[PDB]
């Protein structure tokens, strides 16, 4: 899997449109281990058990973990506003609602492949990301 | 005579490392077919692994393998490797530990092969594998299937809710069909097999650095799961025939394991080659 | 009965070497042709490893390709053998495990060239060929496209030019151009088809030399993928009859595996050479 | 009846050899023009090629190229052959597999050539190439130029010598210099023909000898591009009418295949011999 | 290709200004091995991806593999500077900013062909360069 150039840049956006990024350029140093431990659980535990894990809000963790998972489907939805004609056809290019759950999204739509490339690739992104930015 | 088809069954977890920068989870990936997409081991790395158990015995390695590197009589090697390619890949299941699970594209591919090459008992082989495949292509119909050949293990979950198998009473599987595939086969679609051997679902074993009790390192490494079978195709180039017969009797010795891939050191890809029983 | 067209299937990965020294990553390069940049062979080791393989036979290879090197007399080949260019190239997919990729250009190219050697069977591709073009042309209106004519390969999607195909319902594929350009074919612009075989995109494999299990070398190879189709043109010139005929007949039988390019003993340029079949 | 141009228009790859002393890698280098080192064919390679195909026609080799050189009695041939020197030359593009480069220098060195010959149809040609050269200064104003003249084609890249190609829409390019020139034209500045077609440009071939599997010599070749196109001027002096006619029709027929250039058997410099057509 | 003396040049005053070579003709051993790795990275990866990898600061690395590309956008910015300004060119010569990071660079100046070649002939240039000193 090559990640593309617009991806960071849909990454970019996302994590400065939640608060991941603030307006120095810096963000919180555990955030990085955030997009860690969410790519590791979903290679291990699955795509639904990861993201239930991240979306929930009370946590006791340092910082808003949920807010990656805002990332998440902002870039989701970034690259579902780039699907081709051809690509809709076959791949699902309907926007995620804004205030709906992401994990039952996902449950409701299945577990299809589709969804779980698409989280895939954007936890990566969202890595490569992080990586340009400093912690604090 | 010059073409035999040997089937490799892994022991242990194996690794055979593609050597690229992946910047995702999985930070050591395996190699794979660069039409495929199907996890394989290179001929240059079968034939290393192969001379490498073969080095004692200097004459059969200098007649069969070639000269060792930087001689200074360079004579090239008569035995003609070929790339191993997966037959069968284990998937877990509710009903039973694991499945052997083969797709119907990896079928096609493997009697496409045995027909280019013409292996040496490969008319039987191909004869009842077109049967199985358009028995299968029958029944499908065009649509996602995974098929067993087992009455016990109808409803059975291959590593996926949305993968069930079913068993079509119609299609009977030979003996020597099963021997060659494994026990416990289901038949995947192309879709299915891909969704289940594709880099998001392929085991991957966590490793970490300690240093004095404290994690210095953390890496995934991609491993191709224990008992999965491979086959590749060896060619005998003129070679004499003493010397064939006892690289052939060694290599099929039930006594023989042959290491292939990385991490030999902490037991990873320890096989068993075995050669292409008649029908 | 002269200067007839000859289509090479690849049974493994075809090495074919440049022989330009590289201090990039890819240190061995393949061959590519000289106006288009596609990967090719070159007439001389066309030649080379078809004397190979007919070496057995000694008036053959006297009356057909010449005289050996060290030879008293010196005697002109006869036959005379012409380059292999690309026409279709393996390209990963989700639908299928591969597609037949060809481009625009190549077709063009492949006309041109049969317009001006006037291959045995010639005028019925050309003509269909033409028509095909033609039709793609009129159906993609300058824009960049991805054509394949199976209906049940719609949105098959390319990995490495990420774009899926779409199906053009009222272009006709006739089957003797199935045959020829070879199953699953997908007809891209030009663009398309120079991003998938450009030197970022072929199939580079990491290859390295053990000396008692530490690393002593290690270099970047890049291969022209398995399955690939290429052709050539072959002329015979005052040769004698019967000898043209066995060397055909050889040629064209399917037991006939020939080997050509680099890494002969890890199966590297194995391929089946079939004739232009009447349309 | 008189003096008359003909274009080469090489099919594959063409190696005619200087036979000169080479002070770096490539042992066989092409023959080259001695004041502007543009690619050429000594008249006497072309004569040789030229009676080489009409060598079974006794009757019209004995008229026109003269007597054998064991002939017993010598006759001057009629025919007088002087220099093919480089017309076009294949460049690798980017929105074309190539275009055929073509620079300000030798259309005026052609000009002058035809002014100096009086060829058949030159009064036309050259007042045509002379309006085009003439708009191609205007439009230039001394600058470095690369013009194309299919609208589809501005922005190509000429990838060697960087720089893209500009489309002037004033400039006619009429058919007939088309046909001459070829298709998907680019006329730039010399400087950058001369790059392109230098020796560092020029392809270059690496090709080996082998025994027994051991390598016995190696060496590198140089290559004229296929498609590359040549003129030259053919005087008969006059001969008869007849085997004049049937010396033109047999060139200027669309079969006819003339090897010129040193390897034969592996296809190296097959042609096809055109007529200034009527303007 | 062929080695390129004037790139290799560049290399050389690079090294030597990016502090990675010594007032003596050493280097730390770990720089070969970077070098080796960068094109190989933008190989089998993208070219955002391996810059994102190597241009990261604060790493858990044995030297500062920064310093490798602070050394591209320095031979860059030397071939941009004796680019030929001429009409029909492709190449854009304007230089990259000292307080730009090559990553953002690259992504807000896309189409990038020219920037490819650049780096891949950089690399090959550092490469080359670096066997003339000695490692540590």
């Amino acid at each position: 899997m090559k990640i593309s150039k617009k991806q960071i840049e849909y990454a970019i956006e996302a994590l400065r449109a939640n608060n991941i990024i603030t307006n120095d350029n810096q963000y919180p140093k555990v955030f990085k281990g955030y997009i860690s431990s969410f790519g590791a659980a979903v290679i291990q535990s699955g795509l639904i058990p990861a993201i239930i894990f991240f979306e929930n809000e009370d946590n006791d963790a340092n910082a808003d973990r949920h807010k990656i998972i805002g990332v998440l489907k902002d870039i989701i939805n970034a690259m579902r506003q780039q699907y081709t004609v051809t690509d809709a056809t076959i791949l699902v290019s309907s926007q995620i609602p804004a205030n709906y759950s992401m994990a039952q999204y996902i449950i409701e739509h299945g577990n299809t492949d589709q969804l779980l490339k698409e989280i895939t690739e954007a936890a990566v992104a969202m890595k490569l990301a992080l990586r340009m930015y400093k912690s604090e | 005579m010059t073409t035999r088809m040997y089937v490799i069954n892994t022991l242990s977890n194996m690794h055979v490392g593609s050597g690229e920068v992946n910047y995702g989870v999985i930070a050591n990936l395996i190699q794979r077919d660069s039409v495929t997409n199907l996890p394989n081991i290179n001929s240059s790395g079968l034939k290393g692994a192969i001379r490498e158990y073969f080095k004692e015995n200097e004459d059969l390695v200098r007649e069969l393998f070639g000269s060792a590197p930087r001689d200074e009589k360079t004579l090239p090697g008569k035995v003609r490797f070929f790339e191993a390619n997966l037959l069968s890949m284990p998937v877990r299941s509710d009903k039973v530990p694991f499945l052997m699970a083969i797709s119907d594209e990896v079928l096609q591919e493997l009697i496409t092969k045995m027909k280019f090459f013409n292996c040496e008992e490969a008319t039987q082989y191909i004869s009842h594998l077109s049967t199985l495949l358009d028995n299968i292509k029958t029944q499908a119909q065009g649509t996602d299937f995974a098929y067993v050949f087992d009455p016990l293990l109808q409803g059975a979950i291959i590593e996926e809710v949305s993968i069930r198998a079913t068993c079509p009473s119609h299609i009977p599987l030979q003996p020597s069909l099963k021997k060659l595939l494994g026990d416990r086969l289901v038949i995947l679609s192309h879709k299915y097999f891909s969704i289940l051997s594709d880099d998001n679902h392929l085991p991957v074993l966590s490793r970490n650095n300690l240093e004095n009790g404290q994690s210095a390192n953390l890496w995934y490494e991609q491993v191709l799961p224990r008992y999965s079978r491979l086959y590749f195709m060896l060619m005998d180039g003129n070679a004499q025939s003493e010397y064939l017969k006892k690289f052939r009797d060694t290599l099929c010795t039930p006594s023989t394991i042959i290491q292939i891939g990385a991490n030999a050191s902490i037991g990873y890809g320890y096989c068993q080659i075995s050669e292409l029983s008649p029908f």
